[PDB]
């Protein structure tokens, strides 16, 4: 609406679900937590230090 | 088993794995023979520290 844009969907939760199925170690890893989504649209990311 | 050559694997809490490189199945296996199982007998295998 501005500059901002804002996620509506996910594209990976069958891969939460097969993770899950094999126990809470593999649902809670940190690497869950990096499943990636793809960028929202026309732009590029950036490292800001 | 000295200087046998063993094949295998981590598995680790995520189930998840990873093949053992010779350089380490080498020396779990310099610090586990004496556990292998041969012919006629069969042994316990301990907790590997």
């Amino acid at each position: 609406w501005q500059s901002y844009r804002t996620r509506l969907n996910t594209l990976f939760a069958r891969q939460l679900v097969a993770r899950a199925t094999t126990g809470i170690d593999t649902i809670l890893s940190m690497e869950t937590q990096n499943i990636q989504e793809p960028q929202l649209g026309k732009g590029f990311y950036a490292t800001f230090v | 088993y000295k200087n046998a050559s063993m094949q295998g694997l981590y598995i680790f809490a995520d189930m998840a794995s990873k093949d053992m490189t010779p350089e380490q199945s080498n020396v779990y296996r310099d610090n586990s023979y004496q556990q292998f199982d041969t012919n006629n007998v069969r042994r316990v295998n301990n907790r590997y520290a």
